[PDB]
């Protein structure tokens, strides 16, 4: 499995996860990508702001999804 | 009253904010006129609008 996220700016990410990861887990994996700190980014799908103890599972999410990353500092 | 102001066919928010129109279709609001209306009362803020349509403000 793999999912896409993408900025408020417009770059899009790449990142491989499974259903059973976390939001949490997620912004964890960007770090890697661009070094943005999980503690700074949020994520939103199907325009609803996603909360950090739930799973890709627990928004439906499937393999290569565009999901989106928003930071609490805009960044941009 | 006294709200709005000046302005031409340049600077209609379709094209003011086009970007950000964008943005929000590809996060899920596919609903232009509540994108256009949260965005005019943002600041052409991304965030702002999707703020403003997530709270029915729109």
């Amino acid at each position: 499995m793999q999912i896409f996220v993408k900025t408020l700016t417009g770059k899009t990410i790449t990142l491989e996860v499974e259903s059973s990861d976390t939001i949490d887990n997620v912004k964890s994996k960007i770090q890697d990508k661009e070094g943005i700190p999980p503690d700074q980014q949020r994520l939103i799908f199907a325009g609803k702001q996603l909360e950090d103890g739930r799973t890709l599972s627990d928004y439906n999410i499937q393999k290569e999804s565009t999901l989106h990353l928003v930071l609490r500092l805009r960044g941009g | 009253p006294g709200i709005s102001g000046g302005g031409g066919g340049i600077l209609d928010p379709e094209e003011r904010y086009e970007h950000q129109l964008r943005q929000l279709n590809d996060m899920g609001f596919f609903d232009f006129d509540r994108n256009v209306a949260a965005l005019r009362r943002s600041g052409g803020s991304v965030q702002g609008a999707l703020d403003s349509l997530l709270n029915g403000d729109v």
